[PDB]
């Protein structure tokens, strides 16, 4: 047991539900079974993330803020906005900051647009 | 082999190899105890002796090699499964 | 909890000695045997108050419980007390080692005799790579030669002689060299206190022609504890440790080992137990220590501690090892760890087995080499451990049937949920025979076909132990086939074999591939 | 606490001086070197854990500033320059007594009232060695660069003509005995086939002329021919610009030399003759017998012949020196009476210690090599008597002239009982007073058929009574830092600002609790002080 | 548990609290300065 | 002070006594901890006589590391060695 | 949703033969891994992948095969100001007991960044408001801003593990219905 | 006194082939194991 | 226990301990000697290392670097028999694996 990274690389939510499909499928039909601890705690994961989504393609969210990169070296945060309130601006306020004095034009309506693209 | 005659006595054994746990068994027993820890000696067990008393493995015999298991098996399916880092 | 635990097998790489410190002795000690009394007069069966077989160093009895980390008797690892002394007193063991870092050292200054570039060269044997402990040892004997041919210091300019030993057990300083030049600046004071002790007391012209400067267990500790980390290196130990003080060379605290060592031997001829010889010997020594310690309080005669404080020397000097006895005498620690048979001969390097037999031998031409034969009461007796598989549950549910009465059963049994075992003699047999999870362990009885170590007790060479295929035979003594008589030299006369069984799955293919 | 209290030499204190006001990474490296003598960096990093090899070069040079090593070379035939380093003692008694400078400065420099650098003058020994080495550009290029600083630069040239002020060399880097060794093969650079006969005066022509080069290079640091530069402009006199120089003790030990003999008058007379007294004093320190005596360090001390050349010249230096012997006629005048001259100082001649008694009649000096050792006996036995009985000071008293003393004769010289004595006597065994001798009527030198014997044995009495000191600094300085260890959120909270009102309460007692420690540091450190005239 | 004390136990005197005021800040000037 | 190849190996290539009574009993147990058979079994139990038959076919799934003692490996199948 | 390098080593017991190498691994590794929290890196939930696996070895006393292998899994961590819309089931007086239903709950975030106006009421609030009320199951948004990582065994509820610190400072905070 | 499965009360020892062993007499458990004499 | 009447368990000594070696087998050697002898499990500590009781160190009572192992039990009371005088045996651990 030793760490060599902490923070290897940085993987988008929609691989946190794609990769766990796989691992309900080979997982002996869950969920429809009515008529481990990995079969305990994957019912609790599956349906949490996705309920925001909820209450689809990867082309769509690979493409969201690839045209919206107009940052200079802070985009860290492109990752983050995927399910984060979607279509409110009033929201992203208390995300990031300095972006009041910063954010003037039709971008901070251009985010609205593609925040409500999904939604 | 050390470059003198030598015998197998106290005294010739005291200069076969020191180790202490090898030493302790034969006649003499704690005077070569004390020294031991006066000096601060530092011994890694090897000895066939020694291995008895700390009941571990015996360096020779059929004790020399170790055993291996085959893991039948390549770097073809060893890839990542890595996509969309960060678009 | 939701946490991880990860553990890896681990190895013994070497051992490496020390003595532990003046501190250490405190820091795995736990209770303290302030009082001297074992028994208590309320009379309770174990009645021990602070200093005696204490319920929480330890446990003497397999009707108590150990206090401190719990269980009977299986349980306990034992803990250890320590002591506290008055003042100190030296280490019996290492009195040896206590003059030869006694005669390097000034005697004034509490300096190593030596000048500055001299010791300059002696470390450069030491700090190559290549030094073993013959060389080490050689070159600490020439230092050491080099330091008694220099009389008089450098730092204060007082000469040293020799020091030796009194033959009690105590040390004396050989002080003044005088070959003509007896115009010394000391022996002019020397010659002062003797002038004036010659009026007062006249009976001295004989006794102080030969009296000399003693070095008591008190001053020398104090004339050790000025000396510099510097230049231990020079003479045996290392610094870098917080042990590496020559402080703790000589006895000042002392630890109380656990009673599990010391065992409460009940022989049953009384109503008390034999108490053993290191609990009667740790006893006086709080008790004279206590006596230092109370009667210093109030106001002793010097003449009169100072036998009792010799008298604490030579007891601890005895407890340790007792050869110093100079006289029925007490066994001790060292008494035990060297002889025929007392440490380290019958106890570590031959110890004594389980499942083993020792019957007489009678020949058997009619079966074959590598075959022996064994009598069936002790084949239903020697059991063997056996896994389930699924290749040999069918005969073991057969076998289990059987019970502890005929010869091919079993004798006891461990599922692996079960924790220690479970016997065939009690409860029903067959309502147990059903289920049998695969994954456990039962102990059948000896069969035909098994690995059986055997060999003749006093051994000659390699090849009077040997390992021999089984055969169930109902007579009562061991049958083996005729021509393998020659290894063993056996002669049929009374003489009487022992047999072993290994009790692996991997040493019983042991014994045939080399010893068959 | 018994983890500290037994297995720490003073060790235990020169640990804790670099953990107190330094940076942690170097306090294992000057603790490896004294508990190992000596060792170069490339075996210094394979006994140390955790520091890599320019990670060392990187600390190294962080307390070679300081001044807390000395720093060696030697090469060998077939080697290359191996830089064998060596270990400081004073340099860090420097840190020791970075307090007692401050009034030192104050306290000695007596000409000044009402000054305005008395804020300054404090914060040059606070610049001169807590950054190390000091040359004069360092301040000149300061915030200020001319700002009235010929009032401050002109001021430093009195404050460096008074002495503790030499500039650094390669002898205040190195130690002592490593370059007695250079120097003496070089009066050994004789070639054997000039005069071979008498083998044992080889050496004696070698010894002779080096001691004469001993007694020079020893004055390189106190020629003071050098140090100065007379300026043809615009000013009367300063130091020579490029000089790097640092404060040093000599000044300093001497000082309080006196400063603790001055301690003995007010005990053996009353308060009239101690003020006259200290006048008598304060003009001899500025060239004085040292009080270390560097000459004694390392050498030929072994043999008493040599041993008796020790102190022969040095006590015929001390009653010829022309530096303090004064003329007992101008001393009246520096009190702010030619009779009171001579009667003020008629008990100084008739007083029970060694001070104004042999000299020529008419001038004056002060006996050092007798007066000291007397200082030492007295302060000694005055703390036998504090902590404890003072039955014990009669017994301390009874031995150094009873010699060889019995418990027969003890009730004929003391009157006590036989009840409280042989409680006070054993405890004065444990601390190591008294050293008893055994003397056996019978064979084998048996316990019961024996009486015994006492002496006084004045250096084990004296070795105990200063390592049992030299732990009690440390033992409070531990409790320093662990006093950091706590409170450690709010005191970075408090040193960010440059307020929680009942936050402040808990930050005057850790403080006035700790000004304690200072305080009482400064007492048992005046009483180890004394212990240093060896 | 320790017994017999140093006699040298008392407040603090002004003659000597400004001299222990020019300690605090001299650890603090070699700490705050370059190491 | 790594693993070497086939190319430099300098060895025996013969299974010596003491490794087939170590394989031998490294594999039996492997048997008797309900590992899977590779032979044909008949009607037989005593898991050391099941594993001294399938090493005359040589189906045992092992390897061993010969060490060099300058701190070398060196690797041999057990259906590389005879016997 | 970030990866995390580390290396382990681990044996299977002999039964699992039949089963192939990445597939045994897997299943001893999940047991051992799965609802786990680690010293000071966080919680990880799956194995991702498998990086290198190096050759199998064998204790000479047990008799299974050892293998050392390096991989990294798949471990939460979302940032030091990350908008989380968790849920509830626990209120309590000092502070407010934002608890994650379903995955874990070992969560207490005091109230330390808002106006002065709040204590408790023991009326089914939180506290009395100057504005709907929030109760218990449904989504109430809160944010992150540090941790503590503590692993102390004294051994001689509050589980030391897995503590976080929340913040509800500006507004629409408390409930998620407040706004859109 | 007490066994770990059953709770039996008493407690027989096995003479037979001198193991020494202390088992329960209603489910056959053994209760202790390689006895501890006083020599 | 020696002796029959004390239900016997022979003693496999020294003479035979050098037959066994001789044909260099060295894994019954350790079950006829420790096994089904003298199996005793003892919890040690890495660092400053000596054994200690159940689940401790108690001379860093810190009950966090602790390794379990099975020793000799004669081999065990030696580890308290000779640190009962002045002589600490120190303990040195290395992993098996990772060669
Ligand atoms: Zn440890």
């Amino acid at each position: 047991m030793k760490v060599l990274e902490e923070r290897n690389a940085f993987l988008s939510d929609y691989e946190v539900l794609k990769f766990l499909t796989d691992l309900e499928k080979k997982h002996l039909w869950d969920q429809k079974s009515l008529a481990p601890e990995l079969q305990g705690i994957t019912r609790n994961v599956v349906n949490y993330l996705s309920i925001n989504k909820n209450f689809m393609s990867d082309e769509s969210f690979a493409e969201l803020m690839t045209k919206l990169n107009s940052f200079k070296l802070f985009k860290a945060e492109k990752l983050q906005i995927v399910n984060q309130l979607p279509a409110n601006m009033v929201h992203l306020y208390s995300i990031v900051e300095e972006c009041d004095a910063r954010f003037d034009e039709k971008t901070i309506e251009e985010m609205l647009e593609i925040i409500s693209g999904y939604a | 082999y050390k470059g003198e005659v030598l015998g197998i006595t106290r005294f010739g054994l005291s200069k076969m190899r020191d180790s202490v746990l090898q030493l302790a068994s034969f006649e003499k027993t704690t005077d070569h105890l004390f020294d031991a820890a006066f000096y601060m000696k530092k011994d890694a067990v090897e000895g066939v002796s020694e291995c008895i008393i700390l009941g571990q493995t015996m360096s020779i015999g059929t004790g020399s090699f170790k055993v291996v298991k085959g893991t039948n098996i390549s770097e073809k399916d060893l890839v990542p499964k890595r996509c969309l880092f960060e678009s | 909890k939701e946490v991880v635990v990860s553990e890896t097998p681990k190895r013994i790489k070497g051992l490496e000695f020390s003595a532990l410190s003046a501190a250490d002795i405190v820091a795995q000690s736990e209770v303290e045997v302030s009082t001297r009394d074992l028994f208590d007069l309320e009379k309770d069966r174990a009645p021990k108050a602070n200093g005696a077989l204490d319920p929480k160093m330890g446990v003497s009895s397999s009707s108590l419980e150990c206090a401190t980390c719990h269980g009977n008797l299986a349980s306990c690892h034992g803990h250890f007390g320590h002591l506290k002394l008055a003042l100190p007193v030296f280490h019996i063991g290492y009195f040896k080692a206590t003059i030869q870092i006694l005669q390097g050292i000034c005697k004034n200054c509490s300096a190593i005799l030596l000048s500055e570039t001299d010791k300059r060269q002696f470390l450069h044997e030491l700090r190559r790579p290549g030094v073993d402990n013959l060389r080490r040892m050689g070159i600490l004997k020439k230092i050491l030669d080099q330091c008694k041919k220099q009389r008089r210091c450098l730092h204060c300019g007082a000469l040293n002689g020799v020091v030796k030993k009194a033959a009690a057990l105590k040390i004396i300083h050989d002080t003044f060299r005088w070959v003509g030049k007896k115009s010394a600046p000391e022996k002019d004071i020397w010659v002062g206190e003797w002038k004036e002790v010659l009026a007062h007391n006249p009976e001295l012209e004989r006794y102080v022609k030969r009296c000399m400067d003693d070095l008591n267990p008190l001053k020398t500790l104090n004339l050790f504890k000025q000396i510099k980390s510097a230049d231990c290196e020079l003479l045996g130990i290392d610094a870098t440790v917080p042990s590496g003080r020559p402080e703790t060379y000589i006895w000042r605290y002392l630890p109380a080992p656990p009673v599990c060592i010391r065992p409460s031997v009940m022989m049953q001829d009384s109503p008390a137990s034999n108490e053993d010889d290191l609990t009667v010997k740790l006893t006086e020594i709080v008790w004279t220590s206590s006596l230092i310690k109370a009667g210093l309080d109030k106001g002793i005669s010097i003449n009169n501690m100072m036998e009792h404080w010799d008298y604490l020397q030579l007891t601890v000097a005895m407890y340790i090892n007792s050869d110093s006895v100079n006289p029925k005498p007490i066994r001790g620690f060292c008494q035990r760890l060297k002889g025929k048979q007392g440490r380290f001969r019958g106890n570590l390097s031959g110890k004594r087995v389980d499942f083993s037999g020792r019957t007489v031998i009678s020949p058997d031409p009619n079966l074959s080499i590598d075959e022996v034969a064994v009598p069936d009461r002790v084949a239903k007796v020697l059991t063997y451990p056996e896994k389930v598989t699924r290749y040999n549950r069918h005969k073991l549910q057969e076998l289990i049937v059987n019970g502890p009465n005929v010869h091919p059963g079993a004798n006891y049994l461990l599922k692996r949920n079960e924790d220690a075992r479970r016997n065939l003699r009690y409860g029903d047999r067959m309502k147990l025979a059903k289920n049998l999870q695969i994954g456990d362990v039962v102990e059948r009885h000896l069969e035909d076909g098994d690995v059986v170590l055997f060999n003749r007790q006093p051994s000659l060479h390699r090849l009077s132990i040997l390992s021999h295929y089984a055969k169930i035979r109902p007579w009562r003594t061991f049958r083996l086939n005729e021509c393998v008589c020659t290894p063993y030299n056996a002669d049929f006369d009374g003489d009487e074999m022992n047999l072993h069984v290994p009790q692996t799955e991997e040493a019983r293919a042991e014994a045939i591939n080399l010893m068959g | 606490s018994l983890e500290q209290r037994t297995l720490n030499p003073d060790l235990f204190l020169y640990k804790e001086l670099v953990k107190a006001h330094l940076g942690e990474r170097a306090a294992s490296v000057i603790g490896m070197l004294v508990a190992l003598g000596r060792l170069s960096v490339r075996e210094l990093v394979e006994k140390i854990d955790g520091m890599d090899v320019d990670s060392v070069k990187t600390t190294l040079v962080s307390l070679t500033q300081l001044r807390c090593v000395k720093y060696l070379q030697e090469t060998a035939i077939s080697g290359k320059k191996t830089t064998y380093y060596y270990y400081n003692e004073e340099g860090i008694h420097i840190l020791l007594y970075s307090g007692l400078i401050i009034d030192e400065i104050i306290t000695q420099m007596r000409v000044n009232d009402e000054e305005e650098h008395k804020q300054l003058v404090a914060e040059i020994v606070q610049n001169v060695i807590s950054l190390g080495s000091l040359t004069v550009e360092d301040y000149l290029s300061s915030v200020t660069s001319d700002s009235m600083k010929y009032t401050i630069s002109s001021l430093f040239v009195q404050l460096c003509e008074m002495g503790y002020l030499i500039q650094i060399s390669k002898l205040h880097y190195t130690p002592i005995e490593d370059l007695w060794q250079f120097l003496y093969e070089k009066h050994y650079k004789n070639i054997p086939r000039n005069s071979p006969l008498s083998d044992l005066k080889k050496r004696s022509q070698a010894k002779m002329n080096a001691k004469t080069d001993f007694a020079k290079i020893i004055n390189k640091p106190n020629e003071l021919s050098q140090i100065l530069t007379v300026d043809p402009k615009t000013s009367l006199r300063i130091v020579k610009p490029t000089v790097s120089l640092t404060i040093n003790l000599d000044r300093f030990m001497k000082g309080r030399r006196s400063k603790q003999l001055i301690n003995l008058a007010k005990t053996r007379v009353g308060s009239v003759t101690a003020q006259v007294y200290k006048i008598a004093l304060r003009l001899t320190e500025q060239k004085s017998p040292k009080i270390r005596d560097p000459l004694t360090q390392t050498g030929l001390l072994q043999d008493l012949e040599e041993a008796k050349s020790f102190q022969d010249e040095a006590e015929l230096v001390e009653e010829k020196t022309p530096g303090l012997t004064f003329n007992a006629i101008d001393l009246a005048r520096h009190l702010p009476s030619a009779s009171l001259i001579n009667s003020h100082l008629k008990i100084l001649a008739s007083s029970n210690f060694p001070f104004l008694n042999e000299t020529k009649p008419g001038v004056y000096y002060v006996p050092y090599s007798k007066l000291m050792p007397v200082l030492k006996s007295s302060v000694y036995e005055y703390v036998i008597a504090s902590t404890l009985g003072p039955s014990a000071m009669r017994l301390s008293r009874c031995i150094r002239d009873n010699k060889l003393v019995s418990e027969k004769i003890i009730n004929s010289t003391a009157l006590m009982k036989e009840k409280d004595i042989r409680s006070t006597l054993a405890s004065l065994i444990r601390y190591n007073s008294v050293e008893i001798q055994e003397v056996p009527r019978t064979a084998d030198r048996s316990a019961s058929r024996a009486v015994f014997l006492f002496r006084c044995k004045e250096t084990h009495s004296y070795n105990f009574m200063r390592q049992n000191l030299e732990w009690n600094m440390a033992n409070l300085l531990f409790k320093k830092e662990k006093l950091k260890q706590e409170n450690s959120t709010l005191l970075k909270k408090a040193n960010r600002d440059d307020l929680l009102p009942s936050e402040l309460n808990q930050l005057k007692m850790v403080n006035e609790r700790e000004l304690n420690v200072f305080a009482r540091l400064s007492r048992l450190l005046s009483l180890w002080e004394v212990f240093q005239m060896a | 548990f320790p017994s017999i004390p140093l006699p040298i136990n008392g407040p603090i005197t002004n003659k000597e609290r400004s001299l222990a005021v020019k300690y605090i800040n001299f650890g603090k000037t070699v700490k705050d300065g370059p190491f | 002070e790594k693993a070497i190849p086939k190319d430099q190996r300098a060895t025996t290539p013969y299974m010596t006594k003491y490794e087939r009574a170590r394989i031998l009993g490294t594999r039996a147990l492997q048997i008797s901890m309900n590992a899977p058979v590779f032979v044909d079994l008949e009607g037989e139990t005593d898991p050391l006589r099941i594993a001294m038959k399938e090493l005359a076919e040589k189906k045992i799934p092992l390897v061993i590391r010969r060490y060099l003692p300058d701190g070398s490996f060196e690797d041999w199948s057990v259906e590389e060695l005879i016997v | 949703f970030i990866l995390s390098k580390i290396a382990d080593l681990v044996r299977i017991p002999p039964d699992q033969f039949h089963r192939d190498t990445i597939s045994a691994i897997t299943h001893q590794l999940n047991n051992k891994f799965a609802n786990k929290i680690i010293p000071n890196v966080g919680l990880c939930i799956t194995i991702y992948d498998l990086l290198t696996v190096e050759e199998g070895q064998l204790k000479p006393g047990d008799g299974s095969s050892y293998i050392n292998v390096t991989f990294r899994a798949v471990v939460f961590k979302p940032f030091l100001g990350e908008i989380v819309t968790g849920w509830i089931s626990k209120c309590t007086a000092e502070g407010i007991k934002v608890s994650l239903l379903g995955i874990f709950d070992d969560i207490f975030i005091p109230q330390n960044m808002l106006f002065e106006g709040c204590y408790y009421t023991p009326e089914e609030s939180a506290w009395i408001w100057p504005k709907l009320y929030f109760d218990v199951n449904e989504k109430i948004r809160f944010r992150i801003e540090r941790e503590v990582f503590v692993d102390v065994k004294p051994k001689s509820e509050k589980p030391p593990a897995y503590a976080l610190l929340g913040s509800c400072q500006t507004d629409g905070m408390g409930l998620v219905s407040w706004w859109e | 006194p007490v066994c770990k499965n059953c709770h039996g009360t008493e407690f027989e020892r096995d003479l037979s082939n001198a193991n020494n062993d202390l088992v329960c007499k209603a489910c056959g458990v053994v209760s202790e194991d390689n006895p501890i004499v006083s020599e | 226990t020696e002796g029959r009447s004390r239900d016997g368990g022979l003693r496999l000594g020294e003479m035979e301990r050098d037959c066994v070696i001789a044909y260099g087998a060295s894994q019954l050697l350790l079950e006829r000697l420790m096994i089904s002898s003298d199996a005793f499990e003892v919890d040690v500590c890495d660092k400053c290392g000596l054994m200690g009781y159940s689940g401790w160190c108690t001379t860093c009572k810190s009950a966090e670097n602790i390794i379990k192992m099975t020793i000799p039990y004669a081999a065990k009371l030696l580890f308290q028999e000779l640190l009962s005088m002045n002589i600490a045996p120190r303990l040195r651990l290395e992993d098996i694996f990772q060669q």
